[PDB]
RNA sequence: UAAAUAUCGACUCGAUUGCGAUAGCGAACAAGUACCGUGAGGGAAAGUUGCAAAGGACUUUGAAGAGAGAGUUCAAGAGAACGUGAAAUCGCUGGAGUGGAACCGGAGACAGUUGAU
RNA sequence: ACGUUUCCGACCCGUCUUGAAACACGGAUUGCGGAGUGCUUGUCUACUGCGAGUCAAAGGGUGUUAAAACCUUGCGGCGAA
RNA sequence: GCCGUUGCGACAAGGUCGUAACGAGUAGGAAGGUCGUGGCGGUUGCGUUGAAGGCUGAGCGUAGGCUCGGCUGGAGCUUCCGUCAGUGCAGAUCGUAAUGGUAGUAGCAAAUAUUCAAGUUCGAUCCUUGAAGACUGAAGUGG
RNA sequence: GCCUCUAGUCGAUAGAAUAAUGUAGGUAAGGGAAGUCGGCAAACUAGAUCCGUAACUUCGGGAAAAGGAUUGGCUCCAGUG
RNA sequence: ACUGGAACCGGUACGGACUCAGGGAAUCCGACUGUCUAAUUAAAACAGAGGUGACAGAUGGUCCUUGCGGACGUUGACUGUC
RNA sequence: UUUCUAGCGAAACCACAGCCAAGGGAACGGGCUUGGCAAAAAUAGCGGGGAAAGAAGACCCUGUUGAGCUUGACUCUAGUUU
RNA sequence: AAGCGUUGGAUUGUUCACCCACUAAUAGGGAACGUGAGCUGGGUUUAGACCGUCGUGAGACAGGUUAGUUUUACCCUACUG
RNA sequence: AGUGAUUCUGCGACGCUUGCCAACGCCAGAUCACUCUGGUUCAAUGUCGGGGCGCUAAAUCACUUGCAUACGACUUGG
C-alpha cells in the first residue's frame, strides 16, 4: 500500500522489503532502523540480536527527550540510546523476508548490504484513557510502516 | 524588606562550587618557596590513609592547664611506602606563568610505573617508554638526553622530579602506580639538576622529606556522599512539620528582582569527593617499616614495652596490614581509607609554640576497631581469656 | 342553500435564473436510525473501485498480519478504509548553513536558470 | 526568484485608545464555511418612454416552445388649485 | 527620466497625443478595475491526440491577478456583450474536520507474595498440572 | 484484636538499584513547649483483682475522680454439687 | 467449672504480642440525649421538656381547592392550632 | 515512589521566542538604543522570572440590565366585612 | 570606613509597642510595603451563628466574637550538580 | 658553535646562479587600440596514483573492584 521512497540503483541485485501498520512504537523503530544504517545484512542481524540480549545499545540521536544515559552509547559517539526489543524483533522479521526474496530471487545471501532503509508513521489506533473529575482523554497507539532495500555488495 | 533578625548565610562561598573532584589525586597547587641555602630535598610525598587510632602523650606546654599531664589523642596513620624517582622536569618562566620546558625520564621505568599510562595494560602489547630506554644506550640518544639535562641546568628557574609509588611491597590488589611532580627546593638549578639525575631510579624514604613534631599539609578528595539536599549539603534550618512539599529545601531562593536566581543561594547537588588542602597537621611519629628489625615494634614507646606493631588487632578495619613505613598525625585526614593522601610541606613559616612542641607518646592504643577491643594484642587476649575448647580439642 | 374563495396536511402529477454532500430537509446512505436522558425530550456522522469483478489463480518467506514474484486491466501509483488526492504535520537521500531566536526590505557576489539574426 | 554570504535598515499582527512592541485583550497549526441582507414605505440623484398628461389594477380576449408574449379601461392612483 | 492626477489644448474619438503644475493620510466619501467568483439571455471557441481539479519553471501587470511550459488527472470547460448575486477572510476565547511541540515525557506505586519443575504453543511472570511459601480468616477474598 | 481448619485466592504491568525531594511507619543522647496564633502532630494513660477517692451537687452524681499495690511458670492446699 | 491461699523457679519484663480514657484547677456558651448547611462553616446555631399568652363551644376556629368540595376531624377545652 | 530498563502511553499550555545592566517607552523589556557578552547534544533537581496556567473580576463603578427579600414607595389583586 | 556581626524570650494575628536576660552590639533600611505553583492561615475578606447600637422592616456597622477547601511545573530561561 | 619569551643566527664546505665594457654588435620578439592574466600571478589545504628511507599501537563494550555512584561518570584487575 506504501510506495518505497527509494528506487534500488540497480534492481537486479537487489532485493526488498515491506510492512504497514506495525504496532510498534514508531520511534523506537525509527531510531533502531537508523541505526542499521549501511550494516551488511549478517551484521546487521548480529546487531539486533545484540540489542534484544542488552549486549549493544541503539543510540538514539532524533527522538531522545528524556532517554537515559549508558556505558554502551560511547560506541555511537552520543549519550543516549536504548534497547527496543519489540522494534528489534519486528526488524528481524523484515530483514528475514528480505533475506527469503534475495534467495527467491538467486542472489548471495552472504553480500547483501542494507543499502536503503526507512520507517514511516501510519494511521493511529484509538483507546481511551479516564482521568480525573470525570475526564476522558485519548490514548493513542502510532504504528508504522518499515521498509528496507538490500543490495548485492561486490 | 530587610531580614527581621540577621544571621551569617550557611556556607563559604570561597569553596564552590561543591562539584565532584576532577582528579582522584590531589593536585599539589602551590609548593614551598625556594630557599637557596638550605640543602637538596623533596617537598612532597605520597601515602595511603590507613586508618585511626587514639594516644595518650604527656604535654609540655608552660601555663596550660594540661602541662606535664597525660592526654588522650586522636589520631591518623598515613602508610608512605618509599617511592621511586623516575624522571625529572625543569620550567621556565615566561611571561604567560611557568612552562614545562622538558622531561628525562630514567632509563628503566618500573611496570607499575608504565601501567599509569594504560587503561587496559593486561590486554595491549606494553610498548610505553619501549623506544626511550633504547635512546640511553645510543649514540644520539645520549647527546640529546644530555642537551636535555644541558636545557634544564641552564633555562629552568625550577626543578620537578616524577616520582611514582610502588604498589607490589603492599600485596594488595592495585598495581597501577601513582605519579606525581614535586619540585625539588634548596641549592642552585645546577646542584638540583645533579642531585635529581643522581637519584633516578632511586627509592626516597618519607624520613628524609619529613622530620619528628613538623607541621605539614594534607592535599586530596574528601569522602564522597553523592547527591545530597540542601539541608545536608550547606546545612540550613529545616522548616516546620507543617510545610506542604517537603521540608527539607529552602524557602525562598531569590526576591523578585533580580528575576533569576542568584549563585550564592543553596541548592541540591553533589555532596564530598572536593578537592581540599588541609594545613597544619602535626607528626606525632615516623615509624619504619614493620618488616625490617627497626620497625618490629613501630607500634611501641619507650614507656610500654609490649612488642607490636601500629596494625590494630585484627587489621586496620576496610584498609589492610600497614606494613611499611607511615606517619602518625594528629587529628582528622580528608577522605575515607584507602584513600591516596598528598603530603606537602608547609608553605608557612611555623611561629606558634604548637608548631615547636615535642611530643611524647606514652602509649599507642592497638586494640580492635571493629567492635569494642578490650585487648591491645592477641598475646594478652590468649592470656587473660585462658584456653579455650578449640585448644582442648586441639591438645 | 351550490359558484366564485382558502389550503399541498393526504393521494397523484409538471416545472425551476434555487443547493450540488460542512451546501440542500435533521436525514442523497439499514435517519427520526445509532447513541443519550427516569421522563418530557435530545439526536448525529456516513455519497464515489472498474465499462465489465475480470475483486489478484499459482510460486515463495513467515504461525499470521504481511511481503517478494506473477496475473487481470485503457490504467492498479484505480487493490477493497479503493475517482481526484491540496495544506498543516512527518520520514528518507543529497547539498548548504549553524557563538543566547528565527524570519524580513534595500544593494551586490556566488551557485543556478535562461536567451543569443 | 522563500538557496548561501556579506553592508545598511529592521520590535507582532488585529483591536479599544490621547497614547501599544507592551508587564492590555484575541491569536498553537492547516483546510473548508463565515457577517450591511429581503421587503414595505419615503426622499434625492442618474438613465429611459410619453408628456397636461402618465400608469394603468383586478378582470376579460387571445396565446400550446400557454405561468411568457400580444390586445383590451365613461370609471382607478398620482398630477393639473 | 519614468508613472499617474489636475487644468488647458490639438486631432474625424467610450480614443490617441501634447503641454504646465502637482503626488502625506486615520475615520470617511467618490472613481477606475481586458482584478477575481457563481448564474441567466445571447455570442466566441477548446476538449479521452486529455477538460475541471492539484503540484511547480519562463514571463506579464504598480497591484488585485493572468498567460504559457513540465508532471498528475480523467470529462468537462471557455471568449466577449448585457444583467443578476448565498461574489473575495488572518483574526470574531468564530463553526466544523484534521494535525503539531510538549513527548516516548507525566505516568501505569492503596488492598503483605510469590518461587521451582513440567505441559501446550511459532511464542508463556501472567494459560494448565504438581510441589512449596503466604493471604481472606466464618460480622470471609466462603456458600 | 492476632493465628489456624473447610472453602477460596496470590487478581492488582514487571525487572534492576535503593541518589535528592516526597508519602507512610520506627527510633533518638542532655534539656522538656524555649517551637507555634495556638502543645497542631506525636508521646503519655489504659485489661483484670485489692485498697483509696476531693471541691461541688438538682443527693441521682462527680467517679474509671485523684492515687497506690498485685499480675508469669511450676508443684501444691482449701472452698463451692 | 470458678474462687482464695502457700512454697519454689527466671529475667531487661509477667494485661510480656493484641486489644483499651493521660489527669487536674478554672472562665464563657448551650441545661441534657438529639438535628443541621450532601461537595469549605457540626457550632454558642435548630430541636427539646418546662413557662406564658392568643383564638375557638361546632350555626365554630385555622387552612387548601378555579369550582365542586376537602384536611385538622375516628377531633370537642386534661382538645386543636398559633 | 522518584531513578534506570522492557512494554504501554496521555494532558494543560503555545503571537513568535526565550542571558543580562541602564535608558527611554503605556511611567517594572525577551525583542527597541547603548553597553556586558555570545559555541554542539544532553541527564537528574529547582521553584527567581516568563507582570506563568486555570476563569469575558464573584471587590468598586457604569447600564435608563435583572433577580431574592422588606415596607410608611406607585399601581393593582385573591380573600374577607358591609 | 558597610569587611564582619547585630541574639534568647513573656503578651498581642499583629507591622509597631512594652518588659525580662544575655551581649562587643543588641543600628536603620531596600530588593513588586523581597519572598503563598516556598510554607502557614493567626488577622483581614463570601456564605452559618451570637451580642451592642442603628432601622418599622428586609438589613447596616475600619464595633466585638466563634467556625470556615490555600489548585497545577513534565515547558523556556536562571540556578545546582 | 650559539640563541629558549623555538625558532632564529654566525661560521664554514659543497652546489645553482649573480655584475659591468665592445654593445642593441648579432638573433628572437609582433596576437591588429584596452576591458581578469605578471598576458600560465600567488597561497592554503583535501583526495587519488608511483616511488625513497621508516613503524608494526591503542581505546571501547562485557565481566571484576568499591575509596565512587540517581543513570552516565569515577577508582581497580585479567
Amino acid at each position: 500500500k506504501v510506495h518505497y521512497s527509494r528506487a534500488p540503483e540497480n534492481s537486479t541485485k537487489s532485493c526488498k522489503a515491506r510492512g504497514s501498520d506495525l504496532r510498534v512504537h514508531f520511534k523506537n523503530t525509527h531510531e533502531a532502523a537508523m541505526a542499521l544504517r549501511g550494516m551488511p545484512l549478517r551484521r546487521a542481524q548480529a546487531f539486533l540480536n545484540h540489542v534484544k540480549e542488552h549486549k549493544e545499545i541503539v543510540p538514539f540521536r532524533r527522538f531522545h527527550g528524556g532517554i537515559g544515559r549508558a556505558a554502551q552509547t560511547k560506541q555511537w559517539n552520543t549519550t543516549q540510546g536504548r534497547w527496543p526489543v519489540k522494534s528489534a524483533d519486528f526488524l528481524l522479521d523484515l530483514l528475514k523476508n528480505a533475506e527469503s526474496n534475495a534467495e527467491y530471487k538467486g542472489l548471495d545471501v552472504d553480500h547483501l548490504v542494507i543499502e536503503h532503509i526507512n520507517v514511516q508513521r501510519a494511521a493511529k489506533l484509538r483507546r481511551r484513557t479516564y482521568r480525573a473529575h470525570g475526564r476522558i482523554n485519548p490514548y493513542m497507539s502510532s504504528p508504522c510502516h518499515i521498509e528496507v532495500i538490500l543490495a548485492e555488495k561486490e | 524588606s530587610h531580614r527581621k533578625f540577621s544571621a551569617p548565610r550557611h556556607g563559604h562561598m570561597g569553596f564552590t562550587p561543591k562539584k565532584r573532584s576532577r582528579t582522584y589525586r590531589g593536585r599539589i597547587k602551590a609548593f614551598p618557596k625556594d630557599d637557596k641555602s638550605k640543602p637538596i630535598h623533596l617537598t612532597a610525598f605520597l601515602g595511603y590513609k590507613a586508618g585511626m587510632t587514639h594516644i595518650v602523650r604527656d604535654v609540655d606546654k608552660p601555663g596550660s592547664k594540661v602541662n606535664k599531664k597525660e592526654v588522650v589523642e586522636a589520631v591518623t596513620i598515613v602508610e608512605t611506602p618509599p617511592m621511586v624517582i623516575a624522571g625529572v622536569t625543569g620550567y621556565v618562566d615566561t611571561p604567560q606563568g611557568p612552562r614545562a620546558l622538558t622531561t628525562i625520564w630514567a632509563e628503566h621505568l618500573s611496570e607499575e610505573a608504565r601501567r599509569r599510562f594504560y587503561s587496559n595494560w593486561a590486554k595491549s602489547k606494553k610498548k610505553a617508554f619501549t623506544k626511550y630506554a633504547k635512546k640511553w644506550q645510543d649514540e644520539d640518544g645520549k647527546k640529546l638526553i644530555e642537551a636535555d639535562f644541558a636545557k634544564l641546568k641552564k633555562y629552568c628557574s625550577s626543578i620537578r622530579v616524577i616520582a611514582h609509588t610502588q604498589m607490589k611491597i603492599l600485596r594488595r590488589r592495585q598495581k597501577k602506580a601513582h605519579l606525581v611532580e614535586i619540585q625539588v627546593n634548596g641549592g642552585t638549578i645546577e646542584q638540583k639538576v645533579d642531585w635529581a639525575r643522581e637519584h633516578l631510579e632511586k627509592q626516597v624514604q618519607v624520613d628524609t622529606v619529613f622530620a619528628q613534631d613538623e607541621m605539614i599539609d594534607t592535599i586530596g578528595v574528601t569522602r564522597g556522599h553523592g547527591f545530597k539536599g540542601v539541608t545536608s549539603r550547606w546545612h540550613t534550618k529545616k522548616l516546620p512539620r507543617k510545610t506542604h512539599k517537603g521540608l527539607r529545601k529552602v524557602a525562598c531562593i531569590g526576591a523578585w528582582h533580580p528575576s533569576r536566581v542568584a549563585f550564592t543561594v543553596a541548592r541540591a547537588g553533589q555532596k564530598g569527593f572536593h578537592h581540599r588542602t588541609i594545613i597544619n597537621n602535626k607528626i606525632y611519629r615516623i615509624g619504619k617499616s614493620a618488616l625490617t628489625e627497626e620497625g618490629k615494634n613501630n607500634g611501641s614507646t619507650e614507656f610500654d614495652l609490649t612488642q607490636k606493631t601500629i596494625t590494630p588487632m585484627g587489621g586496620f578495619p576496610r584498609y589492610g596490614i600497614v606494613n611499611q613505613d607511615y606517619i602518625m598525625l594528629r587529628g582528622a585526614v580528608l577522605g575515607p581509607k584507602k584513600r591516596l593522601i598528598t603530603l606537602r610541606k608547609s608553605l608557612i613559616t611555623q611561629t606558634k609554640r604548637v608548631a615547636h612542641e615535642k611530643i611524647n607518646l606514652k602509649w599507642i592504643d592497638t586494640s580492635s576497631k571493629t567492635g569494642h577491643g578490650r585487648f591491645q594484642t592477641t598475646a594478652e587476649k590468649r592470656a587473660f581469656m585462658g584456653k579455650l575448647k578449640r585448644d582442648f580439642l586441639a591438645e
